[PDB]
């Protein structure tokens, strides 16, 4: 197959981890392929710029696309990728209703902490969720709630003021148990730890929940004194063998030229999931060529790409053991047959409780 | 002086469309008029609504009236904020403050928890349907962690047809275990339909149990089955039937060819028919009072694409937005006043209950006052 199979990207930021990840993994494929990464930097929230840019790509007629996507314009985004067989690589939040062509790399955590909460004797709790794409975790608690029957107590950070958080917190401790989950994004679980270590945050039987993928890269030191129990979770090991030569030669070669988050730990995987995919095409002999006609996004009718449906199954096939874990796909197009490490931190304590899989639930370790 | 129109209008939506066309005929004049360019989709699917507004965009389309679905909201705000074109929608209202966008929809959720507290309600189940988003789940469950409420909230809105009997009657088994008498529906006509169908089935619509219909159409459904079981039935209703012009144009609806105007034969009327007729009298008034005030408004040429780089709004798309939301009148639904966000005020949302004769009206709701009791 031709080696210039251009491939797209649609990202917020020039400069950045999971930019400079996406970057950096490339140098590393050495199939006979060539991927051009063709970056357009695009605002995620509004969904014109956004269909703006994915038309422009369709222009160029590439093949595959990965990028990111936010509450707003998921759909919009998911509308146009099974309509036009176009397939697209995302480490975002995943969503329940989605076509085929979208391929999440971020296994969802409603199952395991739905486990998580279970084991610990967990009567009555507060719930944190950010309103960005978290609501899909909450039904799920709230559909758990009513046949488990413990009492949950729901507050939203986006429409949450200081006010708000006092509020909150002091009708809390009036209660002799405080138990709390807190999912958050990346960024937004920093400013609300922050919040919460001005008060509230002693430890007397203050037990927090950390909805994160990536517990580690969370800089919990303020935690690590008060005496406070955490409890979160991981998906990367940085020990284990592939992690750990992965990472030494990353940082060896960008040092010539710290720990990657979780966000930019899936990014880098992503190269690997549409190399992967595209290295096994070529290998099948399978005929892919891309038009000229390059139709306008808004043809009507749109013609799909009669191709695009075989790379969808090729890029659903692909498995192998990446970085964050083993890699592999539903037919829904979703991480199936993960793991997930169980992580609580002490006083002065990271201890790996447990890991929790597909087929076991939260099996101690 | 014609003024060139879009409109969108969901797969399988017949009554809205004629009193679309009744609104025309009602309010258009030899000296003013309005011409209407229609487009039905999918209004779920985001490309098709894309395709339908860029265009509608290209035919040089000044507001564009429209529905749209959760899956749609943001595509459409987006497009314009970005081009500076008008939306009229009767659909939910955004929990935003998007601009260029008027809604002719009330907020629901005041009248809802002064309701709720009309009641004395502390332990209530909360059904909801994942649509039109969860605003107003989470402004329940907010004055729940204020006024420290059990609220038991589940959704139904991914219910398979084909097995949804078995669900509901689990369902209602689950809330059985509680004691759960009381219940909110929050819902659409249709699924309100499909629950009160499942209510009887199990015989819980007697004398014990309180149900609230927390839609903006309570007559809409079908509550024949409903008025002699015993249970009380509570609900909204903006369209009053007591009303002048109302009642008029009830007898321009009922005396209507169904042949021609599906829907219109019945006495009644849906709540999102009535704000589209609402809407047409609404741009008639915004474009009219643009000619008497010589406000100037015309595309001299082109509008190229709604996909351009840079996109170039066209600059007298302020003056139609500040026209549309400037403007005072009544109608079915009531008195029709808007913000500077688009958002209606000044309303009154009718309150009823369910009785063996029927339903009848108990108070009404304004933002300004409260819930007010009149019977
Ligand atoms: C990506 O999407 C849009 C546009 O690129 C951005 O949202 C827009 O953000 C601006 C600035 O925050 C908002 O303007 C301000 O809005 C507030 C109300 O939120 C108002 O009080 C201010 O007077 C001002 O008008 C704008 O409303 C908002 N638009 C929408 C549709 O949300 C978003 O910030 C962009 N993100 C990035 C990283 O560029
Ligand atoms: C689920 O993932 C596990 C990875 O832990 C898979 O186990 C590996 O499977 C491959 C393929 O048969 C073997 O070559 C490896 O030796 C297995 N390793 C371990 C540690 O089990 C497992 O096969 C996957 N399940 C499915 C259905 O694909
Ligand atoms: C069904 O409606 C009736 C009438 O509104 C309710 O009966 C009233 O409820 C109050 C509340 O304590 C009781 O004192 C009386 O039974 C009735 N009084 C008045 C003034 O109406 C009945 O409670 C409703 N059912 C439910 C489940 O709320
Ligand atoms: C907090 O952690 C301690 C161990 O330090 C243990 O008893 C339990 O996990 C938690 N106990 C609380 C919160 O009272
Ligand atoms: C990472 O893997 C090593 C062995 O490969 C294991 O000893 C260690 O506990 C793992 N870390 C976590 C957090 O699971
Ligand atoms: C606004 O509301 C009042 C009642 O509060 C009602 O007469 C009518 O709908 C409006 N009247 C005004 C704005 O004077």
């Amino acid at each position: 197959f031709p080696n210039n199979i251009q491939i797209g990207g649609l990202f917020p930021n020039q400069q950045s981890q999971e930019h400079a990840a996406f970057r950096f993994a490339l140098s590393q494929l050495t199939e006979p392929p060539k991927l051009l990464p063709q970056i357009d930097i695009v605002n995620i929230s509004d969904s014109f710029e956004m269909t703006y840019r994915f038309c422009s790509q369709f222009s160029k007629g590439v093949y595959a696309i990965f990028g990111f996507y936010e509450r707003r314009t998921v759909n919009m985004l998911t509308s146009f990728c099974g309509a036009l067989h176009v397939c697209f690589i995302t480490p975002s939040f995943p969503v329940d209703t989605s076509n085929q062509f979208v391929l999440q790399l971020r296994p969802e955590l409603q199952e395991a902490l739905i486990s998580i909460i279970d084991h610990y004797k967990w009567q009555t709790f507060v719930y944190i969720y950010d309103a960005d794409r978290g609501l899909s975790v909450l039904q799920r608690v709230l559909d758990t709630a009513a046949e488990k029957n413990w009492q949950v107590t729901a507050v939203n950070i986006l429409t949450t003021t200081e006010e708000g958080y006092r509020m909150l917190f002091q009708d809390l401790e009036k209660k002799k148990e405080r138990l709390v989950v807190v999912d958050c994004e990346s960024e937004r679980l920093n400013a609300i730890l922050g919040q919460i270590v001005k008060l509230e945050k002693n430890g007397i039987g203050y037990h927090y929940i950390l909805a994160n993928l990536g517990f580690m890269d969370i800089d919990l030191n303020k935690f690590k004194e008060s005496g406070a129990n955490v409890t979160g979770f991981q998906l990367v090991n940085y020990t284990d063998t592939i992690p750990a030569r992965i990472m030494q030669q990353w940082r060896t070669s960008d040092s010539r030229d710290k720990r990657p988050k979780y966000t930019s730990a899936l990014t880098y995987d992503g190269v690997k999931v549409m190399a992967e995919a595209f290295q096994s095409l070529r290998r099948q002999r399978i005929d892919i060529s891309r038009r000229g006609n390059a139709g306008d996004c808004l043809a009507n009718p749109a013609v799909p790409w009669g191709q695009g449906i075989d790379i969808q199954r090729a890029l659903q096939q692909v498995r192998f053991e990446g970085l964050t874990g083993n890699v592999q796909f539903n037919e829904k197009g979703r991480r199936t047959n993960y793991t997930l490490h169980v992580i609580e931190m002490k006083h002065d304590g990271i201890r790996k409780i447990g890991y929790w899989n597909e087929d076991d639930k939260f099996v101690p370790a | 002086n014609s003024i060139q129109i879009g409109g969108l209008f969901p797969r399988g939506a017949d009554q809205e469309y004629s009193a679309f066309r009744v609104g025309m005929v009602q309010f258009s004049t030899s000296e003013f008029r309005l011409t209407p360019h229609i487009d039905n989709l999918e209004v779920a699917n985001s490309f098709a609504v894309t395709n339908a507004f860029c265009s509608q965009f290209s035919r040089g389309v000044y507001a564009i009236f429209g529905f749209y679905d959760k899956k749609s909201v943001n595509t459409i705000t987006s497009f314009c904020g970005t081009l500076h074109v008008s939306f009229i929608t009767p659909s939910f209202p955004t929990d935003g403050t998007h601009p260029f966008v008027i809604q002719m929809r009330p907020d629901l959720k005041g009248a809802l928890l002064s309701l709720i507290e009309y009641y004395q309600w502390d332990k209530f189940a909360y059904l909801y349907d994942s649509d039109r988003g969860l605003s107003t789940l989470q402004a329940v469950l907010d004055s729940a962690a204020e006024k420290k409420w059990q609220v038991t909230a589940i959704n139904v809105g991914n219910i398979n047809n084909d097995k949804k009997d078995e669900t509901y009657r689990s369902l209602f088994q689950d809330l059985e275990l509680k004691k759960e008498r009381r219940v909110i529906l929050d819902c659409e006509r249709d699924k309100v339909n499909d629950i009160v169908d499942q209510v009887i089935t199990i015989g819980k619509h007697v004398k014990g149990y309180h149900y609230i219909i927390a839609n903006l159409g309570f007559t809409d459904g079908d509550l024949l089955k409903i008025q002699f079981g015993g249970a009380n039935v509570s609900g909204f209703q903006i369209v009053d039937y007591d009303d002048s012009l109302v009642s008029k144009f009830i007898e321009r609806w009922s005396t209507l060819e169904e042949k021609e105007y599906p829907g219109a034969h019945t006495a009644t009327i849906k709540y999102t028919s009535a704000l589209t007729y609402d809407a047409v009298q609404v741009m008639t008034e915004a474009f009219r009072n643009l000619r008497k005030q010589r406000i100037e408004i015309s595309r001299r040429g082109n509008a190229g694409d709604c996909l351009a780089n840079p996109a170039v709004p066209w600059g007298q798309g302020v003056e139609i937005e500040r026209a549309l939301k400037q403007v005072q009148v009544e109608g079915l639904s009531g008195n029709i006043k808007f913000d500077q966000n688009g958002k209606r005020i000044n309303y009154t949302i009718n309150i009823m209950e369910l009785k063996t004769n029927g339903p009848r009206k108990i108070g009404y709701w304004s933002e300004v006052d409260k819930m007010v009791v009149t019977l």
